[PDB]
């Protein structure tokens, strides 16, 4: 009930955010980007996964 | 008036380490967890690259000839490259390459002033016949992280096109993330234990990442303490 | 029993005459004694408390 | 108090008896934890042999449920008090209102 | 998507995965912040005519 | 410790004699039949049955002629 | 006529005001209600069901 | 008398003895499950909300 | 390459208000001394407050003296919010008489040396009756945090009186605690932040005395970190 709306929230996209169209280098660096404050949870980026 | 300090502050190895400590007086477990985590993320002295010159080529979304990857994947190649100096506060390496297969990092220049730590770390793949690529990398001693996105934005170092930016990571960690869980002291049921795990782009081990962020937050506190 | 009677041949522990039944407080609470009544059938003398 | 109440609470608490509801107007003349005396205006005030009234309060007893129900007076000496006014609060009541 | 980790890896993961789920909602619910106000539940405006 | 014994039946594939199998060797570890096998980490005698099981050192199968000896064993003090 | 009560009071028309998270620090995005419900406390207290 | 000695031997009685948690109107057979206790202080059953 | 900040000019602006700067920080720990200091102010700071009661004639603590217009378990509930401060000792065992019709405000108090109050215009009780007299003698005692009567009755060693009426004591000099960065300006720096503790005491403890006993109880507990033991 609770968690199903965390992840809602977590996994969607605006269309203008923080940090919009760069590219990433992997989970690692797509979350401590988020912590400290430019880019936001939910903004479109590149990312490389394996 | 006279506070709890932790003993039984275990380490574990496994680049990677997930340290631990206990027991914290009652809600100090935050107020240590996030006092280093927003350190080791937003300021402390490192050295990466920045700025990049393709021998040929003058936009990002162009394509270099010969080279299998684009130039917005080799730039993903160089952001992670992970080099220490000691004497200098500004050096440019070089990269000119031959060859045809996979072209690691080992083939740039030897200079007295740097030290890779991850010489294979590879940049491109080269296909047949072309045998040419070659780059004027440079890397700057900084603090934090700085995209790229704002540096052209205010663009005061003026270069013609086709000076590749990239995005500049200066601190040495990778990830950090810490977990507080209730531990007790044998009668006392409101304590904390404290659950570190970091990790580093190979220029500083763990533990000594922590150990000079407590000294750059201790060192705050200077003018306040007795 | 047959083994206690030795045991208590052993030290003389005195044998009472009169079983305890008194009223304690119930497990899991706490609290002061703000009142106490005595109620006693006409015809039985009061002791220095009633 | 209730912050956002519904206005029909006064007919809660002096409908039942939890409150010592005030039971002919004059001024209050001694208040105290467990006594209360209203010393009586003119007018409302008998032929003969009247004199004063006075309201007892009940300290800490219990109730069905082995909760307590004590009262507690709201006013001071030289209070005006009317028909029909409140002396006492009770178990969940202020000034008068019903603060469950 | 612990179904599909259920029939591929088995029971050992799968336990371990639902429970990292757990930590990961609730703690971004947190910062999300969702309130609910009296002004998110918005009244169309033509319902008068079409009343 | 043990949280599934999803590995202590791909040995015995029944998930009822595994009870079984475990219950009784479990036994011998408390009333003072034998020793564990594996090492303790101070853990009980039921974990300790489990996870011998999941080392393959245990089963139906081991348990009889591992004390079926022990007639013939003691045949030596049964003179 | 509430809303004409809060803009008395100097207080945000909307009625949601931004918190700050208690052990971090940061702001959670998206304004949080904050108001004062009248809160009973009914008598199935814990220790005399358990 | 609630020595500070039983406290640590009543944990070690504890180590691995899995209990029975279950409810009232018991419908299904998952109505009954059992649980490692862990020793909180209060008088509330915890319980994990996947449950 | 780094700065350190200084402690700056400590506005005043009431006895229970307050609002202290800490000028030159460098960018990005605005927020980390910040919250590292109210989380720790709020918690932690030791002071002084009631801990056990004691009336003339009264055995427990629902009963009703006669003379007074409230229960004695009114006359706890107001002793408890009493700001006091002491300096020499550690505890203190005050003392209150007065006789006469009245409101007995904590102004009252027997006047000691060391033992000093803080808000004189406190309400206690009241008298309503010329006969009327009480008696008591207040405890004071120096801690931190908050610790129940139920739980400091397992050190009671034999409380052999049964006229102690137990309070709770809550020591804590701080309620609230807020606390706001915005740009500071050094004559030639690009960006340097100002942190504003806007604090409000219970009129009890020193404004720069706090922060003084704030920072050395983070700084006394980093050091497990900056000698990693392992």
């Amino acid at each position: 009930q609770d968690v199903v709306l965390g992840l809602y929230y977590m996994t969607r996209d605006c269309v203008n955010a923080k940090g919009e169209g760069m590219v990433l280098t992997g989970p690692k660096e797509a979350e401590r980007l988020y912590r400290s404050g430019l880019a936001s949870l939910h903004a479109r980026v590149k990312v490389r996964i394996t | 008036t006279e506070f709890l300090k932790p003993r039984l502050v275990d380490i574990e190895q496994v680049t990677h380490a997930k340290v631990t400590l206990e027991p914290l007086e009652r809600g100090f477990g935050h107020t240590l967890g996030n006092a280093l985590r927003r350190i080791l993320l937003s300021s402390m002295p490192g050295c990466a690259v920045t700025e990049v010159e393709i021998d040929g080529v003058l936009h990002e979304y162009s394509t270099k000839e010969g080279v299998q990857e684009d130039i917005l994947e080799i730039l993903l190649n160089l952001k992670g490259l992970a080099v220490r100096v000691q004497g200098k506060d500004e050096v440019i390496l070089t990269l000119n390459k031959s060859g045809i297969g996979p072209v690691t990092a080992a083939d740039i220049t030897h200079d007295g002033d740097v030290e890779i730590v991850k010489p294979q770390h590879v940049i491109c793949h080269l296909t047949d016949e072309n045998a040419s690529i070659s780059m004027r990398i440079k890397v700057q001693r900084g603090r934090g992280y700085v995209p790229a996105s704002t540096r052209i934005h205010s663009e005061e170092d003026e270069r013609p096109i086709g000076r590749l930016l990239v995005d500049a990571c200066y601190s040495p960690v990778e990830r950090i993330a810490y977990n507080v869980e209730a531990a007790r002291v044998e009668q006392r049921t409101d304590l904390d234990k404290l659950v570190i795990e970091m990790e580093t782009n190979g220029t500083i081990d763990p533990e000594e990442a922590i150990r000079r962020a407590a000294t750059i937050l201790a060192e705050q506190l200077e003018a306040f303490v007795d | 029993t047959p083994e206690e009677k030795l045991l208590r041949a052993i030290f003389g522990e005195k044998a009472s005459d009169v079983k305890d039944s008194s009223l304690r407080v119930p497990n899991g609470v706490s609290g002061t004694v703000i009142d106490v009544q005595v109620f006693t059938r006409d015809g039985v003398e009061k002791d220095k408390r009633a | 108090k209730p912050l956002v109440g519904t206005g029909m609470e006064r007919a809660v608490a002096v409908d039942s008896g939890v409150t010592a509801v005030a039971k002919r107007g004059g001024v209050v003349q001694y208040v105290d934890a467990s006594r209360i005396v209203i010393k009586v205006n003119e007018d409302e005030m008998y032929p003969g042999e009247a004199g004063i009234d006075i309201y007892n309060l009940t300290k800490y007893t219990r109730s069905n449920q082995n909760t307590c129900i004590n009262q507690m007076p709201c006013v001071s000496l030289g209070e005006p008090v009317e028909r029909g006014d409140v002396l006492a609060d009770g178990p969940s009541t202020d000034l008068g209102e019903l603060a469950l | 998507m612990l179904n599909t980790c259920y029939r591929i890896l088995g029971l050992k993961p799968t336990v371990i995965f639902a429970d990292q789920i757990m930590y990961t909602g609730f703690a971004y619910a947190a910062r999300s912040g969702a309130s609910v106000g009296i002004d998110d539940m918005v009244i169309p405006e033509k319902k008068h005519e079409i009343i | 410790a043990r949280v599934t014994v999803q590995d202590a039946v791909e040995k015995i594939g029944n998930r009822f004699d595994l009870v079984l199998v475990a219950a009784r060797r479990a036994r011998q570890m408390q009333v003072g039949g034998k020793d564990p096998l594996v090492p303790e980490e101070n853990d009980k005698t039921t974990v300790i049955a489990l996870r011998e099981i999941e080392e393959g050192l245990i089963n139906n199968q081991i348990l009889d002629v591992r004390e079926r000896q022990e007639q013939q064993e003691q045949e030596a003090a049964e003179l | 006529e509430i809303k004409e009560l809060l803009k008395l009071g100097d207080l945000p028309t909307s009625g949601q005001i931004r918190l700050y998270d208690g052990r971090t620090g940061e702001q959670f995005e998206r304004p949080v209600t904050v108001g004062y419900m009248y809160m009973l406390k009914l008598n199935h207290l814990v220790d005399d069901k358990m | 008398r609630e020595e500070a000695v039983v406290w640590d031997i009543l944990d070690e009685v504890i180590r691995e003895h899995p209990v029975l948690l279950n409810r009232a109107p018991t419908l299904h057979r998952l109505g009954i499950q059992a649980f490692e206790p862990v020793l909180i202080e209060g008088k509330a059953i915890q319980l994990h909300p996947l449950v």
